[PDB]
């Protein structure tokens, strides 16, 4: 949720999970309900199937084993944590996240065939 | 390739006593690959049972099969007069198709 | 040795039939002017074209029994349905027409309802000789389809433009084309491949003469449900396509008459200029080689015997004549200069110039689809259309094949006989040797 | 529905060859059918001879070039006719023939198994004597 | 979309089952048969994910289950398993078993939970 | 969702647990409901994976069980009391636990990314 | 308005038709 | 539907003499009702169709 | 809505037997609802004494077998009525007792648990003087 | 029945109100909701006189 949405990266990862989007609980207004209610679902299985394919398949903040190409920014730790936000940061690395997905898929897939091997 | 043999060659029964014809593989049908005829004197045979337990559309429920490894049977329940006739026992499973010898059900 | 494993995404697939959603190119409704077909509601927009070759994949196709066609009937019928609910009803004329007696077109006198419901406007109206039944000089006389439906105009707007419809698949689905030449649509299919969109199908609506359709690719095929039998309308394909020029030279004028609030009856006045019959121009040679191509493929299906293609036997304008939709008006027209020869072969090699009569009281669907009236429109129409396909119907030393007869569905499915709707089941459990949980 | 019908019955003398026809009634095309030809000996049980299957001829390894099937499907007359002809007669073929054709359209009926399958059509049969 | 190496082998295609993986992704007649398609497909989804997610698995292309291979099931061996046989003739030949198995992989899951949460004491 | 052994006290209906899978009138009231049921059933989801429990039916947790949510021993809440029982008395306190169960996952999540360095 | 003469009555109303202009009279 | 064991009286208010008393018989008495009428369908057209 | 009316004040001797009929007027019936018999001394708290629930009567261990507890539901003369008998009349019983009707119908209401709960509707009270 | 808003610290957007949706979609829906409150009312075609 956008909150903490003019924050340095760094400081808003952690209020990032100081609240989780936790404790929820044929007329003109019947259609916009339900389309809007289909669209939120199919929206948030997609959201979860990118997730899934990750190995991240329930945690909010997933450490992968991708390394990170300095391609897809030259910027050090620092200067991405301490004077960036989230929409300046997906701005710029605006045109990697397919290629970033694409990786994190592939490196995925090699972990678990490493672990079947192993297992044999 | 695979030989499969029926067990009761010839059988005796009347209207109302259902009886049961075993069927034995040279191998083990997992695939449940096995199907049921029945051939009246002077007629053509019929289709039963096909893949192990399953009935064609136009057969009496009465008829049913098992399947259990290597051991195949058959079940008529209310044996009726048109019912009696040989029986025979085939594998689909592997090339050729194989035939059981035959299982007379008579009065 | 050997423990069970779990896959999911494996390639395995059922056959099924579920609802296949639209996917209209991005004209919307042809630069957002209403089409009947509804094409802006295709919200899927096809923007890229997704394919995968099945490889050593054998998929078996049967055309007759396809899901598809069945759909498409039933949503062009209802695109159909729903444009003409918003249109004005004509219920206000069924009515004595006191139509000038003894051209097609006749000088009907009849009291229509005005604006007011008190007053009474009398009107003068050319109506054509086929939408005109006796009520049984000066005889009196009816609309056709007065004493089985109420008709509804079309709305000005809406335009009969045939644009390219595509049938795609929900997620978990896929459609198997065949891609296989000269399928008759009915057998094993070598190069199956997996689509998720149908390519455009155009909702073209005609009963002699497939016009504007997707032609084959190597040849002529032949495709019929039951070759012995001979209530099975035998469908056509073209490698090549006839070209067909149909016009009507006639500057006609449309006054619109008001016949109650805000209700506009647009009616026939008068011819500026000359009369002239409506025809189609079909270039001889062509078709006369296109149609020896046809015969020897009805030789090679029917025991080599003479092919002798006759003129349709008779009975409604829409069932023995070329039916088909110009510019919104529609045409009727006469076969029988191009269905009359015998092959084993007319050596003409000119224009064949074909008479056709426009209607207005449209009953496309045989009652399944509504009756509308179709207002007249202002100018000459030129339509220039590819004829890729026909429907004969055999008749029981020689076979004769009668041209038209069919069902609605026959006219797409020429295109829809490659496409098969297909579930995929992602789960799989094989045994593999991994041990651990 | 679907009838199979063969070619009355024969007697020939040794060493000719027999052609035995099967007319099918009710089938679509040989395209989604397979025509499966069995033998009935006069008291034992059925043997397999040979198949069509997607246009394709086979016969099992006890009459690999011995017989011959043909088939072609529908034409303005005819329905699907299949032929088997047997060469260089024996007293050995003293049998009853049967004609068999199944439904191979859909993969998951069970009837059909990588082209052995069952058989759930089956025609009068022609005895032949020699 | 998990069709495209349908006539290669089991062992083949394995390899090219998380190739694809389904990488990337990102009231008139046509509003019903779109609505309709997006509920059928997210509730098919979802109970393919549930069947999934009993058995364990929950997330993993390839998962490993701990149950043995009973031999009623299929007699046949790795190889001719891996080697000669396509997914659609392998799902054809176990398609009489796939219920017992699913309860099977079910029950294991099950108890394996019931080991891990005796453990933990 | 398994009713039966619903009247079954805790102790013997926990074991209970088991397999949980092996326009017209009636046209909006199929569709309103299954898109109800996959929004409850996505919301459930949601909550069990929030507390790192997706995929398991019985998930352990590392909160520690305050006494002000009640103290009654273990063989009294499992021995004679049922689901219904024990979900109406501590009807007060689900969401302190729910909120309790996301700060302990989202801790751990931090400490398992702090030991990785 | 009818014009009549479970105890049935046979009442006489004219009434429209196919045709706006013309009107039968039923019974 | 019949009941199991006995007529069964459902009220929603006994009391209250507005409330529909509704009996439920554990036995269903037979009623044959008949109409012996020999009757004639002419449909006549009052419009297009 | 709903009205408790009981029986009145009553003056009895020692050693005699009183009965507190409360008649409930809006209780459907005494399956849904409880009746729960509290007493109150002259200037001390309220006691409880015994309670019909689901049609089961039962009452404190200080006056089981010296009361009790019996109850009728609707009838299409009078409402459901609930009567209190003190058997054994000692001075100590002299307290204005009261009559009470809480509904039991969901689970989740929070008035009532196990068969213990608070009471919602109370009578106006019958004072018994011995 | 609570509102549940929240202050977004340090955000600056760009708000245009002339190519706001919101108004759009408001205005179809006032039509929408005239259009279909009069559907079950008098028609009042005799009043053309
Ligand atoms: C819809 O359908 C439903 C069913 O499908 C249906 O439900 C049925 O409803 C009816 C009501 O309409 C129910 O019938 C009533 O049930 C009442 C409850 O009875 C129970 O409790 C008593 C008392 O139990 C205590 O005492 C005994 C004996 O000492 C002990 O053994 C008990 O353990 C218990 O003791 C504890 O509690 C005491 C305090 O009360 C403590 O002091 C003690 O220490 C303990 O802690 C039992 O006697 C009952 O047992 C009966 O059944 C068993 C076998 O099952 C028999 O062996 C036994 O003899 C009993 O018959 C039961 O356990 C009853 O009170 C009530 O009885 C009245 O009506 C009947 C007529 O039916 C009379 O004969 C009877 O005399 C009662 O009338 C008195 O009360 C009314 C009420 O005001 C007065 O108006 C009347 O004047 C009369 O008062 C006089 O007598 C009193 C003593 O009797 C006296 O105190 C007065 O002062 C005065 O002198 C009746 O039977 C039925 O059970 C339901 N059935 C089911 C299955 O649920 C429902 O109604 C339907 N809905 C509609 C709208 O129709
Ligand atoms: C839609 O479109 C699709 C495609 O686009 C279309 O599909 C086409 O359908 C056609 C049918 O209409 C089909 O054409 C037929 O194909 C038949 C199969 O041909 C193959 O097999 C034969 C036989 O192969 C045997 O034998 C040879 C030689 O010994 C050997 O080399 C083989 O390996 C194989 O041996 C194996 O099997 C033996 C058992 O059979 C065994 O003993 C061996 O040991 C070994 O295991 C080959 O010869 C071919 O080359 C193909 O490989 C084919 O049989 C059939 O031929 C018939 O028709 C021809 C005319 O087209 C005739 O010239 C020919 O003689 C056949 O006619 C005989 O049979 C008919 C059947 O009733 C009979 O009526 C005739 O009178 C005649 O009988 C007489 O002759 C035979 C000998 O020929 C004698 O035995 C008799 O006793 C009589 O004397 C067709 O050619 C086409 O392939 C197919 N195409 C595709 C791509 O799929 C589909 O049909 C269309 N749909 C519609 C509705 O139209
Ligand atoms: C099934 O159907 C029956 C019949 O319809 C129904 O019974 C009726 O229940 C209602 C309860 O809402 C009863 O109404 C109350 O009755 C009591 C006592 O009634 C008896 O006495 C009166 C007077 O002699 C008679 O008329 C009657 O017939 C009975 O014999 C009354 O005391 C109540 O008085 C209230 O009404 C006043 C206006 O009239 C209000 O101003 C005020 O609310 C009164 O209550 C106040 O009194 C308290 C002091 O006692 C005071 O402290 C409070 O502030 C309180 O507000 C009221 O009239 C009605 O009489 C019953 N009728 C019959 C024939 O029995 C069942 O309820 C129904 N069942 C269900 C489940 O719905
Ligand atoms: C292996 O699995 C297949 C999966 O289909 C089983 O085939 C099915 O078998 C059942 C049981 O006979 C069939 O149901 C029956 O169908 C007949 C049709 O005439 C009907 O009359 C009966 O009342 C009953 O419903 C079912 O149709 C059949 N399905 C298919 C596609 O063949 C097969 O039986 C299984 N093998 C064993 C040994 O159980
Ligand atoms: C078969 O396809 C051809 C072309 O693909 C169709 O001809 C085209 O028809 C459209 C409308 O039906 C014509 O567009 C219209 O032109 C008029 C006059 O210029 C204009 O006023 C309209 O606004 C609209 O733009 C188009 O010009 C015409 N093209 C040609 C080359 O003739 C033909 O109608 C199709 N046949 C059938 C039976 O649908
Ligand atoms: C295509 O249409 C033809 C003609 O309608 C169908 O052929 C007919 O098939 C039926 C079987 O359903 C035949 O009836 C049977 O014929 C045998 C032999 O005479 C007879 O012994 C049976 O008692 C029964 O009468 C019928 O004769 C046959 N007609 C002709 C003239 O061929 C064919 O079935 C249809 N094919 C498809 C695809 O369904
Ligand atoms: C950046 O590095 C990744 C590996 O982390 C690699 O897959 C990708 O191709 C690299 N980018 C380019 C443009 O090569
Ligand atoms: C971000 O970069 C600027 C560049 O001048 C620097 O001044 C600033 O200190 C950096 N942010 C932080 C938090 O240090
Ligand atoms: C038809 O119209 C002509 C003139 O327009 C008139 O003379 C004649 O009477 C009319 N016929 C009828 C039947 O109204
Ligand atoms: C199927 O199509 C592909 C390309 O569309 C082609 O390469 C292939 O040759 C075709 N199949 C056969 C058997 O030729
Ligand atoms: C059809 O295909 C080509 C034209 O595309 C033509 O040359 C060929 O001869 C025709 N095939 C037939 C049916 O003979
Ligand atoms: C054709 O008819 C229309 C109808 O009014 C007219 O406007 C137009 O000028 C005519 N065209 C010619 C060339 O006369
Ligand atoms: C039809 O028109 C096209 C182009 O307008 C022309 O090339 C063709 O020759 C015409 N055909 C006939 C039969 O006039
Ligand atoms: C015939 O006209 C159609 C109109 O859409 C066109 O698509 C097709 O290409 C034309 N035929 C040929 C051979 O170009
Ligand atoms: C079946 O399994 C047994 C092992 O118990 C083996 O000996 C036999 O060869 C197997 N048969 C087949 C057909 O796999
Ligand atoms: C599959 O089995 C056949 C016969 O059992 C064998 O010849 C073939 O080699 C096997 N497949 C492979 C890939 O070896
Ligand atoms: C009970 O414990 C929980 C966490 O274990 C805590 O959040 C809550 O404040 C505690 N309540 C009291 C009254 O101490
Ligand atoms: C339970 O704990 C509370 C305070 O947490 C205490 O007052 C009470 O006595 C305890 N009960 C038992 C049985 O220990
Ligand atoms: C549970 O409590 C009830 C009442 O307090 C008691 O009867 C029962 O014995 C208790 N359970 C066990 C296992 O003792
Ligand atoms: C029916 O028509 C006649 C004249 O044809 C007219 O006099 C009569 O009034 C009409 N019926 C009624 C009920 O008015
Ligand atoms: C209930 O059972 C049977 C009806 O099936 C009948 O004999 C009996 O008397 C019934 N009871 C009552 C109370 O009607
Ligand atoms: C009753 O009358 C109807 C009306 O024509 C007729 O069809 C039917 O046969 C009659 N039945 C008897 C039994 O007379």
């Amino acid at each position: 949720f956008l909150g903490a949405a003019g924050s340095t990266m760094g400081a808003a990862s952690i209020t990032l999970t100081v609240q989780a989007r936790q404790l929820l609980s044929l007329t003109v207004w019947g259609i916009k309900q339900l389309q809007a209610r289909v669209l939120a679902v199919e929206r948030y299985l997609q959201d979860q199937k990118f997730l899934g394919l990750w190995g991240c398949s329930g945690k909010i903040i997933c450490c992968t084993a991708v390394p990170w190409n300095s391609s897809w920014s030259n910027k050090t730790f620092e200067e991405i944590w301490n004077n960036m936000t989230w929409i300046e940061w997906e701005r710029e690395i605006s045109n990697y996240t397919s290629q970033i997905y694409d990786i994190l898929t592939i490196s995925q897939t090699q972990q678990e065939k490493n672990e079947k091997d192993l297992l044999e | 390739d695979i030989q499969m043999t029926q067990s009761p060659s010839t059988l005796s029964a009347s209207t109302g006593d259902t009886v049961r014809i075993s069927c034995r593989a040279s191998q083990s049908i997992t695939g449940n690959w096995v199907a049921w005829y029945q051939q009246r004197p002077g007629k053509a045979p019929r289709l039963l049972i096909y893949r192990g337990a399953a009935l064609l559309g136009g057969v009496p429920s009465r008829f049913r099969g098992s399947a259990a490894g290597t051991d195949f049977t058959l079940t008529i329940g209310n044996l009726q007069a048109e019912d009696f006739g040989t029986f025979y026992c085939q594998q689909y499973d592997t090339y050729p198709g194989t035939f059981g010898q035959g299982t007379k059900v008579e009065v | 040795n050997l423990w069970v494993t779990v896959y999911y995404g494996v390639p395995v697939w059922r056959d099924a039939d579920t609802t296949l959603f639209c996917a209209s190119d991005a004209k919307a409704h042809e630069t957002e002017v209403h089409n009947v077909w509804a094409t802006h509601a295709c919200v899927p927009t096809d923007p890229n074209p997704q394919e995968m070759h099945l490889k050593n994949v054998t998929e078996n196709f049967n055309m007759w029994k396809n899901n598809m066609v069945e759909q498409m009937q039933e949503d062009v019928i209802s695109l159909w349905d729903q444009s003409l609910k918003p249109c004005v009803k004509l219920t206000p004329l069924c009515v004595t027409l006191n139509c000038t007696s003894a051209d097609d077109v006749r000088n009907c006198s009849f009291n229509m309802t005005t604006e007011l419901r008190d007053k009474q406007q009398k009107v003068y109206a050319l109506f054509y000789k086929l939408d005109i039944v006796p009520i049984d000089n000066f005889s009196e006389y009816r609309l056709i389809n007065c004493n089985t439906s109420v008709i509804k105009q079309a709305c000005p707007k809406v335009s009969f433009d045939p644009i390219p419809i595509h049938y795609c698949t929900p997620a978990g689905y896929a459609i198997l084309r065949c891609n296989d030449k000269k399928f008759n649509g009915t057998g094993p299919c070598k190069n199956v491949s997996s689509v998720q969109c149908t390519h455009g199908i155009k909702p073209v609506v005609s009963t002699q003469l497939l016009l504007n359709g997707s032609l084959a690719e190597e040849g002529i095929i032949i495709r019929s449900e039951n070759l012995t039998n001979n209530a099975k309308t035998i469908i056509v394909h073209f490698n090549e396509s006839v070209k067909i020029n149909c016009t009507r030279p006639s500057n006609n004028t449309r006054t619109g008459i008001h016949i109650g609030p805000g209700q506009v009856f647009y009616k026939t006045g008068d011819i500026i200029g000359d009369i002239r019959k409506a025809y189609c121009n079909i270039s001889g040679a062509q078709w006369h080689k296109v149609l020896g191509r046809v015969a020897n493929k009805l030789k090679e299906h029917f025991n080599n015997k003479t092919i002798v293609f006759k003129p349709s036997s008779g009975g409604d304008p829409e069932i023995t004549m070329h039916h088909f939709n110009c510019r919104g008006e529609f045409f009727y027209c006469n076969t029988t200069k191009l269905f009359n020869s015998t092959w084993g072969e007319t050596r003409d090699n000119g224009t064949i110039t074909i008479p056709c009569r426009i209607k207005q009281i449209i009953n496309m669907w045989q009652g399944v689809g509504q009756a509308m009236y179709a207002p007249p429109i202002k100018g000459v129409i030129k339509c220039l259309s590819n004829i890729t396909g026909i429907l004969l119907t055999r008749d029981g030393n020689n076979e004769t094949f009668r041209p038209g007869g069919g069902n609605i569905k026959d006219n797409w499915r020429n295109e829809l006989y490659k496409y098969k709707v297909v579930q995929i089941e992602p789960l799989g459990i094989a045994p593999t040797k991994c041990k651990r949980r | 529905q679907i009838h199979l019908v063969q070619s009355g019955t024969e007697v020939k003398k040794p060493g000719s060859s027999v052609t035995v026809s099967c007319k099918a009634y009710g089938v679509n095309t040989f395209g989604l059918y397979a025509v499966n030809w069995v033998r009935q000996a006069p008291g034992q049980s059925l043997e397999y001879i040979g198949q069509i299957w997607r246009w394709k001829s086979s016969a099992s390894h006890h009459f690999r070039g011995r017989v011959l099937i043909s088939a072609v499907d529908l034409t303005g007359s005819s329905p699907p006719i299949s032929s088997l002809e047997i060469k260089n007669l024996t007293s050995d073929d003293t049998a009853v023939y049967f004609c068999t054709t199944t439904s191979t359209y859909d993969r998951w009926s069970g009837l059909h198994h990588d082209g052995v399958m069952a058989f759930s059509s089956w025609g009068q049969g022609t005895l032949i004597s020699v």
